């Protein structure tokens, strides 16, 4: 680096050496002299998350392969910007990327596509979609400021009328579909592409990928109506049977 | 025909037909910047 | 085998190959 | 594990088991895999070849075999194996899918002048003969 | 950020490929991006002019752009329109050749 050997020559400098950068600053006229002298909302937004931006994430090891995809993690890895105030209600995923992403692991996200979910499921990844109310999903994304609040676990809420009949579909694999048809849709979906059926009990992750928590509860690791004890590094639980009736109610 | 080939001409029996144009392949465009799916379906096979 | 050396497609200059063959 | 009145158990009283969701359905129907070959080539748009022999194969029964080979002689391979391919989507599986599903098609749809103008010409040929 | 995890085999499946080693040793080193990317970027300025950077070059730049015109002048047909702005480091080039680039930037071994 002969630029450092220029440095070391040159003599130590000082404040009033210092110059602005050629062009930084443009000319200001100033009337001095005679220069100047005389003269939808309903619709959920959803955000997708493509395959092929998919893959990168598994290739990099930004989210753990072993852990289960979760919309959470992605927050933590940054893998999508999420604004409360674009009140965005909605994830999904974008049809392109699927040649381009070879992989199988379990992951739930709110939207998934048809054909997209029997391709994971081809590799052998398991997909289901679950219902995060757009003010539970922000508290989701932000847990540490809530338990600044003081504020407990709430129940996971369900969605509207309008979009029950999606998340209830069997083949949408929504936490509202009748398991009893899942054995008999994840077949059909095999036989669509036409790919051997790899049974998910086979895998020796088996208990850990098809792990699932309630409808009312947000947290998998946490139940709903729960408390932190943050100070502590702990997880508190109410002890009282009223509280019970209230997350009962 | 055969025999003449294979016997004293001692070569494989020349077998021609018309060639065939090489098969003609849309193509279509990495990202399809505000393509719908109504758009894209018509062009696609699926419709 | 010289013989065998043949060109990819046949050179037909017969006029009526095609009318007789359709 | 926690469990509420929204609980699969509870909201699905007769799929009470824990393996309901979990287990695999026996074996139905249905072109065999094993017997076809696929090969892909990548031209972006995966183009994908399914060819078998239609005569050979067993799986299709023979009085099958014979309309599938007249109806689709086109498709057929001068060694009698039929090609059929797919370069329509992005997908490979798509193009695969295409592929099976056509296959099937065939399967369920399949379960002279000439000659005489032919005699006629050579007939005609030997009357046409008549130099000697 | 997380540094990329080992891969058995290279390129992996993406197409993503670690810097090449054995290393060049060219006057001129170009650093990966802090994601380990390559520093190419695709720029248009005017709406019609369409240019790319690179940004992260170490080195003797005057050697990297005799060797980029050298390389894109087959490729473009002609000796390419480039400005050299020496106080940041950064070579601008008109007319979009980050494909080639890029693979020509793997093939030196960075």
């Amino acid at each position: 680096g002969t630029s450092l050997d220029l440095l070391r020559s040159l003599p130590r400098v000082s404040l009033a050496n210092l110059k602005p950068s050629p062009n930084s600053r443009k000319r200001e006229r100033r009337p001095r002299d005679r220069r100047r002298g005389r003269k939808h909302s309903f619709r959920h937004q959803y955000q997708p998350l493509s395959l092929r931006r998919l893959q990168y994430l598994i290739d990099l090891g930004r989210v753990d392969p072993t852990q289960p995809i979760d919309l959470t993690q992605l927050v933590n890895g940054r893998g999508v910007t999420i604004q409360p105030l674009k009140r965005d209600y909605g994830v999904q995923l974008v049809e392109e990327g699927a040649d381009t992403f070879q992989a199988k692991i379990n992951i739930e996200v709110q939207l998934a596509s048809e054909l997209a979910i029997a391709a994971i499921e081809k590799n052998g990844g398991v997909v289901t979609t679950a219902f995060y109310d757009p003010r539970s999903l922000e508290i989701l994304c932000k847990p540490i400021p809530f338990f600044l609040r003081g504020q407990p676990i709430p129940k996971r809420m369900l969605p509207p009328e309008s979009l029950v009949p999606y998340y209830t579909d069997a083949k949408n694999r929504g936490y509202l579909a009748d398991p009893a048809k899942f054995p008999e849709a994840r077949l059909e979906l095999a036989m669509k592409f036409g790919y051997v059926l790899p049974d998910i009990t086979k895998d020796e992750l088996f208990r850990m990928l098809s792990a699932r928590k309630d409808p009312r509860q947000i947290f998998f690791g946490l139940a709903p109506g729960w408390v932190v004890n943050m100070a502590d590094k702990k997880i508190l639980k109410p002890t009282d049977e009223n509280l019970l009736k209230y997350y009962s109610s | 025909v055969t025999h003449t080939f294979h016997q004293l001409l001692d070569m494989r029996e020349p077998v021609f037909e018309f060639v065939r144009p090489p098969p003609y392949h849309p193509k279509q465009k990495r990202f399809p910047h505000e393509q719908p799916l109504r758009y894209l379906d018509r062009y696609r096979d699926s419709h | 085998k010289e013989n065998e050396a043949v060109a990819p497609e046949f050179t037909n200059r017969n006029p009526r190959n095609l009318e007789l063959l359709g | 594990t926690f469990q509420s009145i929204y609980s699969l158990d509870k909201l699905y009283p007769e799929s009470k088991g824990a393996d309901t969701a979990w287990k695999v359905p026996e074996h139905a129907k249905y072109i065999p895999l094993d017997r076809l070959s696929i090969s892909y080539c990548r031209s972006v748009n995966s183009k994908a070849e399914v060819r078998f022999h239609l005569a050979s194969a067993d799986w299709i029964e023979e009085p099958v075999r014979q309309k599938i080979a007249l109806t689709h002689k086109n498709k057929i391979n001068k060694a009698g194996e039929l090609v059929l391919t797919s370069e329509s989507s992005r997908y490979q599986f798509r193009n695969l899918a295409e592929c099976l599903q056509k296959i099937r098609d065939m399967i369920a749809e399949a379960s002279d002048a000439r000659l005489q103008r032919l005699r006629i010409e050579k007939m005609n040929r030997e009357r046409l003969r008549q130099k000697r | 950020i997380p540094e990329p995890p080992k891969h058995k085999h290279y390129p992996t499946p993406s197409g993503w490929q670690p810097p090449r080693d054995p290393l060049p040793s060219l006057p001129y080193f170009v650093r990966r991006s802090r994601m380990h990317n390559i520093p190419v970027y695709k720029e248009i300025t005017h709406g019609n002019r369409q240019m790319t950077l690179i940004r992260k070059v170490e080195g003797d730049i005057w050697a990297l752009q005799k060797d980029v015109e050298e390389f894109l002048s087959p490729l473009l047909g002609k000796t390419p329109i480039t400005q050299v702005n020496e106080v940041t480091g950064t070579l601008r080039i008109k007319g979009y050749f980050d494909e080639q680039l890029k693979a020509w930037l793997l093939e030196k071994g960075f």
